[PDB]
């Protein structure tokens, strides 16, 4: 399956720099026209700027010219993003995409959280949520990581009908979040629940087997 | 810069219904070349990066349905969706393709209305990993009601507690248009242990009376 593939949050310390790459995958990078695009917490879409793999010639937004530089490595067929002197301003999800003509369909990558902060990263504690002593439903506790996102799924993707994640909440510097998981109950403890969770900013990752109390 | 600007901000539709969005470019997308207007509408729904619905005003990418129509010419567009779906629940965008920098409109997001629905609420006990660490947290998930608006209380042996309360909402269910919250507490391993009865207490429109779920920490 064609698809576009993206780096993995990070965690970068006002002043500094990073570079966020996007690879293709099952295609090549020759053939499309790759854009960058920024998205703001709660705030809306911006396109920062274009390339062209075929001469390296790009062209941005003026307003980010002098913070943003894209290049290409056409024989790993990687884009890559250089954000400089970094801010605040400078924390969002940072996506690329481009037009395919065979597949008439524009590939979006995943988004690459950054995340523009003195503090330190500090991976979850994640919890099993067994019931107390038809259907019966189950969650998972992750709690004080820092900084975001944390991708929480449970069977690894299987189970995901009636699963519910909740948005992250600060309190402390450190966010914390929970999903449960609502089943038949036959399932139940017959057939076992496993809450994973990993995440991207301090690479480390998590399986936790809801058993019964 | 063309100015790429969109209305309304969010409109409240009903499964069913049949929508319609405008976009208005302060300069003109027409190609008198090519005879394209340049504008493209994206959908984002939450948590997902932008999917495309439509190149050139109307041509709709690979898979798109056709619920999705672009109609428009020159400096006014409008999207329109007949018959919207529980799925169809997000933030749509326009873009300028015409001339640089390629600028995008500022958003419609699309939220759904329905029928009432009372929340479905569970406990947790604080767990065993977590004692162990001498930190305890009780959670209570109210899920799927409609509306939104609910209140949950705690109460510790009966009174009342806020001090150190999360609460958090999820969006509405792209499956039953229903929202989710979690309320979860922290306590001390101390605290824990001084008492033995909790209660999670919601309140809903739905009901006349709270719902309560409650555990004993023996047990």
């Amino acid at each position: 399956e064609v698809q576009l593939q993206q780096s993995g949050a990070e965690l970068v310390r006002p002043g500094a720099s990073v570079k966020l790459s996007c690879t293709t995958s099952g295609f090549n990078i020759k053939d499309i026209y790759i854009h960058w695009v920024k998205q703001r917490p709660e705030q809306g879409l911006e396109w920062i700027g274009r390339l062209d793999p075929a001469n390296g010639y790009t062209k941005y937004d003026p307003k980010f010219q002098g913070k943003a530089t894209i290049t290409v490595d056409t024989s790993s067929n990687t884009a890559y993003l250089h954000l400089s002197s970094l801010t605040s301003e400078d924390t969002a999800v940072y996506y690329c995409d481009g037009y395919y003509s065979y597949y008439d369909m524009d590939y979006w990558g995943p988004g690459t959280s950054v995340t523009v902060s003195s503090a330190k990263t500090t991976a979850p504690s994640v919890y099993p949520l067994a019931p107390v002593c038809s259907s019966v439903t189950l969650g998972c506790l992750v709690k004080g990581y820092f900084p975001e996102p944390v991708t929480l799924t449970w069977n690894s993707g299987s189970l995901s009908s009636g699963v519910h994640t909740f948005p992250a909440v600060l309190q402390s510097d450190l966010y914390t979040l929970s999903s449960s998981v609502t089943v038949t109950s036959s399932t139940w403890p017959s057939q076992s629940i496993t809450c994973n969770v990993a995440h991207p900013a301090s690479s480390t990752k998590v399986d936790k087997k809801i058993e019964p109390r | 810069d063309i100015v790429m600007t969109q209305s309304p901000s969010s409109l409240t539709v009903t499964t069913g219904e049949k929508v319609t969005m405008t976009c208005k470019s302060s300069q003109s997308l027409l190609n008198s070349r090519t005879q394209k207007n340049y504008l493209t509408w994206y959908q984002q729904k939450p948590g997902q990066s932008p999917k495309l619905l439509i190149y050139w005003a109307s041509t709709r990418e690979s898979g798109v349905p056709d619920r999705f129509t672009g109609s428009g010419s020159g400096t006014d567009f409008t999207l329109s969706i007949s018959g919207v779906q529980a799925e169809d629940l997000a933030v749509y965008y326009c873009q300028n393709n015409y001339n640089y920098p390629l600028t995008f409109g500022a958003g419609t997001k699309l939220e759904l209305k329905r029928a009432d629905a009372a929340p479905t609420v569970s406990i947790f006990p604080p767990s065993s990993e977590q004692l162990t660490s001498g930190g305890a947290s009780v959670v209570c998930f109210l899920n799927n009601f409609y509306p939104k608006d609910i209140n949950v209380k705690w109460k510790i042996d009966g009174s009342e507690r806020q001090n150190g309360v999360l609460n958090s909402w999820t969006d509405q269910d792209s499956k039953d248009s229903t929202y989710s919250m979690s309320s979860t507490l922290t306590l001390t391993k101390d605290e824990y242990e001084r008492h033995n009865s909790y209660t999670c207490e919601a309140t809903h429109k739905t009901s006349t009376s709270p719902i309560v779920k409650s555990f004993n920490r023996n047990e």
